[PDB]
């Protein structure tokens, strides 16, 4: 096969699948049809994005190939063990900061809350005759939820650890 | 002594010390000059407050009493921990 | 030529330092390493020679490799000092030769013992019928001093072979003044 | 001599593949391979490593084999293609060490004068972080024995490097990112309570080992002293924190003030749009 | 491959029935009388003989099993093995259990899938306790996608209409690795609950349909409702319309297939009305599959009942008379036309007869018809889902 491997090392931190692989088909088979691929249904299920418009310019005797990221039962669950059980508090016993994020969160909440409450000045009737619908409850439900619940469990740390 | 008493009288230090009242002050300051205790010199009542001390040799009976109060801590915090988690068990989903 | 693997088993115990055997006993076993490495240069260079001790450790510093110029550099500062254990020496050399590269090479190994080893004859007969079930002839050349007429290693020579595989030749040590090449002249005559 | 380590998972997978290389053949004991490293501070880093063949019979745990020629050859390879790296130690896959490991350590402490091992587990379920560090120094002894050459447990971690998780978090695919607000805290509660107080109860099982046994190093030097660092709180009955209930109320104070005020404002968040859009949808639905 | 195989297979699709004249009509088309490209002008000949002798076998055990036993490799034996299992239902064929596993020895190309299918068809709803062991304690230790997916379809096919009798094994398939046994557990509960409104399958069905991160198994899990809900088909569209708006073309594609394979004997206007914006999708092949399912929904269907017949015919004209559509949209379009006039509006599909007995080759045909990513004559088996309405 002699399959190439093409990569760009400046892309992302967890997401991109940057690797690219090919198969140059010969110019001697210019008589016969180009890339038969007996079924061309999983090849069509490879064909999904029509990726890399300059390579699709380079579709003269080129095509990318399927690369799955297959399982290693010998390795997958233990990589998951490494990953999770080394990132859930490391030893899982460490933090179970807290007293200045009080002021940080009250700033980050209230300073956005007054502009969150400005818009009922401008709310009215004649349904489409007004145009500015934007939500305002964002990051003051959930940031306050996570903030205050985790720091009241931080107030529970003393009774949890200490007796 | 039982855990610390949190405040320890001049009679106690002077009685184990077989010394007068007016030397346990020099004693606790001298212990600070030694640097084995970080204590607060509670002598508004001549009754002294305790901090960390450099320990002495754990005896066999002190291994056993350490097992006693230590497993007291261990299984009490573990059992009441399982009770807290038994109340916290209903909302996992 | 012939395909084998000979593991030189030097002694680095504290008995190999005097001059009863010629102007250094270190030089005596060193000339022995010289003649066996030149002899395996004169043998097939497809074969391989590695170093090992029996005393104070089981010291592998070179691999069982067909080169020996680095072994000639490894002659220096051997500093023979410790306590002999040849009974682990046979087995450590045999696993070193079960870490080889080819099976068409035979296994004719030499050994140099120069100290009183706490070796039961039951130990070395376990090793000896082990080599009967592992196909190794061993030609030991006694150095140093343990006995003027060695018997435990004579028993290993007896209990290694029978009727076909008599490749156990034991040069017992001549504990008085005997030469540097007169000891190794008989195995270069017949191993 | 070693402050801590910064160890990437790539070298652990580089252990895993050679574990695959030995699971298909006659496996006598375990894997002994080279651990390269990027030693910069008294902290440690590893970017990569490779293995070396190894067998070991068990009669006097002294028959054990490496190939220093092969080792230094592939070291010269990876040193030429990357001059950052150098050897820093070794590793083994069997989670319990044995007495031959000091001979392994001191026999490879000749290239660089430190050689830190790495315990790992190819089937880990109960441990915390796989990565472990020892160092071979001497305290000689209280009884000052002839060279009590002891492995000394250096602290360890899994390291971190930018964009090395590109494969990882794409592969595993199952991660629920940012579960703050749900059940991560109680997973840490179950595991830290139970799985730390079982470490505590096995410490007191080791105390029962000191009761019925344990003459050996009974260890009245570090055990009760770091346990006195614990015994900063002798938490006996009557609970002794009359001088801390008001401090606990002070802990409750600010957070419950935030809770009261802010969640009243959260009801005030929900109700407005809920009522307005609710009756909008309700009586403008037809 | 399929030029050869489809060319000699469409003749046998045309020769459905045709009991006696097979040999003296394919005298030129014996496996040794053709000289194929590689193996499929000689494979599809025995495939067409299996289609000719579908469910009515004469010498189509000994004859076929010998000519596959006297066959060069595994790369030929395919269609003969499929029709062999198809005609060998309940004939207690032992060689189909004997020589297939030791014919592959580890795996095959696609005739390992054929092996799973053949033993499943001869052991339909059997609880083949010999082959519970010798299939699902076998589908773990090799590595490819074809062999494992085909044994997955085979261990789906071996268990059928069980209604209780497999479900611990099904969750034992659920606790396995990513692409194989969970997928097959979905297909096996899709076959074990055929004809009933059991609310047991729907639990793990919806659960693995949306909670999972592998997406083909999600597509399978939303395919399963048409397999289990054909007796009372008027339950699906009102709730699969919400499945129609998923993130992925996987679940949207299966949601387009579900309205079809649930109700294709009927011409309900609402399922048509909800297929309409689904064949107005941005993604191409989900529209393709929606059109396929609507061609299934409009077989035999006059215009006087629901007038969308001519609407979708001229829409098929629209998608077939332009070039800038999907590549296999035309594949699906003339497929939709051949389905749309099947026999000349003579045959139809029904997974269930009127008297309460099911019509099991129709169920087999649709579960066959879904997995056309390889072995395209899974489409060819939709002749087996056709009925004598006379």
């Amino acid at each position: 096969r002699a399959v190439a491997v093409v990569v760009d090392p400046i892309q992302s931190v967890k997401g991109k699948v940057v690797i690219d692989a090919f198969r140059l088909i010969n110019a001697n088979m210019m008589v016969l049809g180009h890339e038969p691929r007996q079924t061309t249904s999983n090849l069509g299920h490879l064909n999904k994005p029509s990726i890399q418009a300059l390579i699709h310019g380079l579709n003269r005797h080129y095509y990318s190939i399927t690369i799955n990221y297959r399982k290693n039962e010998l390795e997958q669950k233990m990589l998951l063990n490494l990953h999770k059980k080394s990132w859930m508090e490391g030893l899982t016993l460490q933090d179970y900061v807290v007293k200045e994020m009080l002021e940080l969160a009250k700033n980050y909440n209230k300073a956005v809350e007054e502009e969150d409450k400005m818009t009922p000045e401008q709310l009215a009737i004649k349904n489409v005759g007004k145009q500015d619908p934007k939500r305002h409850l964002e990051e003051h439900v959930d940031v306050l939820m996570t903030s205050n619940i985790v720091q009241c469990l931080a107030a529970m740390l003393d009774t949890v650890v200490f007796k | 002594r039982p855990a610390n008493h949190r405040q320890l009288t001049f009679e106690e230090i002077a009685k184990s010390a077989k010394i007068t009242v007016n030397e346990v002050e020099l004693l606790v300051m001298k212990a600070l000059s030694v640097g084995l205790v970080k204590g607060s010199i509670d002598e508004v009542d001549k009754r002294v407050h305790m901090t960390w001390v450099q320990p002495r040799v754990l005896d066999l009976q002190q291994i056993k009493g350490m097992k006693d109060r230590l497993e007291f801590w261990c299984t009490d915090v573990k059992s009441m921990e399982m009770l807290v988690e038994h109340q916290a068990h209903d909302i996992l989903t | 030529m012939v395909l084998e693997s000979t593991m030189v088993c030097v002694d680095n115990s504290e008995y190999m330092r005097n001059g009863d055997f010629l102007p250094t006993r270190l030089q005596a076993q060193q000339d022995a390493v010289n003649i066996v490495c030149h002899s395996k240069t004169r043998s097939n260079p497809e074969n391989n020679v590695g170093l090992i001790t029996l005393a104070n450790d089981c010291e592998v510093l070179t691999t069982l490799t067909p080169d020996t110029g680095r072994i000639l550099s490894k002659l220096h500062t051997v500093q023979p000092k410790g306590k002999i254990t040849f009974c682990t020496g046979i087995r450590v050399a045999h696993l070193a030769l079960k870490h080889r590269q080819g099976k068409n090479h035979k296994m004719r190994i030499i050994a140099f013992v120069g100290s009183p080893v706490e070796d039961n004859e039951k130990d070395l007969v376990k090793l000896a019928k082990r080599l009967k079930k592992e196909k190794v002839n061993v030609d030991i050349i006694n150095f140093g001093e343990e006995e003027v007429n060695t018997e435990k290693l004579t028993a290993f020579v007896n209990t290694l072979n029978g009727k076909d595989g008599t490749g156990s030749h034991l040069v017992t040590v001549p504990p008085g003044p005997s030469l540097a090449d007169a000891l190794i002249s008989s195995p270069i005559l017949a191993g | 001599a070693v402050q801590k380590v910064v160890v990437h998972p790539l070298v652990l997978l580089s252990v895993v593949d050679h574990f695959n290389r030995i699971g298909k053949v006659g496996n006598q004991k375990r894997v002994v391979g080279v651990l390269l490293g990027s030693w910069q501070k008294k902290v440690l880093d590893v970017s990569n490593s490779f293995a070396v063949p190894f067998d070991e019979d068990d009669k006097d745990d002294s028959v054990w084999f490496l190939d220093h020629d092969y080792l230094e050859n592939m070291y010269g390879m990876f040193k030429k293609v990357n001059a950052r790296e150098r050897i820093v130690g070794w590793y083994h896959t069997g989670p319990k060490l044995h007495k031959n490991d000091i001979a392994i350590n001191e026999l490879m402490k000749r290239y660089c004068p430190n050689s830190v091992l790495v315990i790992i587990d190819v089937k880990p379920k109960d441990l915390g972080l796989p990565t472990e560090a020892y160092i071979s120094v001497e305290e000689v002894h209280d009884d000052g024995t002839p060279t009590s050459k002891t492995f000394e447990h250096v602290t360890s971690e899994i390291g971190a490097e930018e964009a090395e998780e590109v494969g990882v978090e794409h592969l595993l695919r199952d991660i629920k990112d940012t579960t703050v607000g749900t059940l991560s805290q109680r997973i840490t509660n179950q595991v830290h309570g139970l799985k730390g107080l079982n470490s505590k109860l096995l410490d007191i099982r080791s105390y029962l080992e000191k009761v019925a046994t344990g003459k050996l190093p009974i260890n009245h030097q570090i055990i009760y002293q770091l346990q006195d660092v614990f015994n900063l709180l002798p938490d006996v009955s009557l609970q002794e924190f009359v001088k801390a209930f008001y401090l606990k109320t002070n802990d409750q104070m600010v957070v419950v003030y935030l809770a009261s005020l802010i969640r009243s404002v959260v009801a005030l968040h929900n109700l407005i749009n809920n009522k307005i859009a609710n009756r909008d949808a309700e009586k403008k639905e037809g | 491959n399929w030029a050869k195989f489809t060319a000699t297979a469409s003749l046998g699709v045309i020769h459905k029935g045709h009991e006696k004249e097979a040999l003296q009509l394919m005298a030129t088309y014996l496996p040794k009388d053709t000289s194929p490209g590689s193996a499929y002008q000689e494979g599809g000949g025995l495939y067409a003989l299996g289609l000719i002798h579908a469910n009515h076998g004469g010498d189509i055990i000994d004859y076929l099993l010998n000519q596959l036993k006297n066959a060069s490799n595994d790369i030929v034996r395919h269609g003969g093995s499929l029709g062999l299992g198809l005609a060998a239902m309940g004939t207690a064929r032992q060689d189909v259990y004997d020589l297939l596993k030791t014919n592959l020895y580890q795996d095959d190309a696609v005739t390992g899938e054929a092996a799973g299918l053949a033993l499943g068809l001869v052991m339909l709803g059997s609880k083949n306790a010999q082959a519970i062991e010798d299939m699902v304690g076998y589908a773990q230790e090799t590595q490819h996608e074809k062999i494992l997916r085909g044994l997955a379809v085979g261990i789906a096919l071996v268990m059928y209409g069980r209604m209780e009798e497999a479900d611990a094994l099904i969750e034992s398939l659920c606790r396995d690795k990513d692409p194989i046994l969970r997928r097959s557990g979905m297909y096996t509960v899709a076959m074990a609950y055929c004809g009933s409104g059991n609310n047991k399958a729907i639990r793990r069905l919806l659960h693995v349909a949306v909670s999972d991160v592998n997406d083909d198994v999600r597509r399978a899990a939303v395919e399963s409702l048409g397999f289990i809900l054909f007796r009372t088909p008027e339950q699906c569209p009102s709730v699969v319309s919400l499945l129609s708006e998923s993130y992925n073309p996987h679940v949207r594609y299966g949601a387009a297939m579900a309205l079809g394979i649930c109700c294709a004997g009927t011409g309900n206007k609402e399922a048509i009305n909800l297929l309409e914006p689904m064949t107005n999708d941005p993604v191409n092949y989900v529209r393709q599959g929606a059109l396929i399912a609507s061609a299934l929904i409009m077989i035999q269907q006059t215009e006087i009942t629901c007038p969308k017949v001519n609407q979708f015919r001229q829409l098929y004209s629209k998608v077939i008379n332009d070039k800038h559509d999907d590549v296999m949209a035309k594949f699906g379009a003339i497929l939709a036309q051949g389905i749309l006039d099947a026999g000349g509006h003579n045959v139809t599909i029904s997974l269930q007869s009127r008297t309460g007995h099911t019509h099991m080759p129709s169920v087999v045909g649709v579960l066959v018809f879904t997995q056309f990513w390889f072995w395209f004559p899974l489409s060819h088996f939709l002749s087996l889902a056709y009925t004598p309405t006379c």
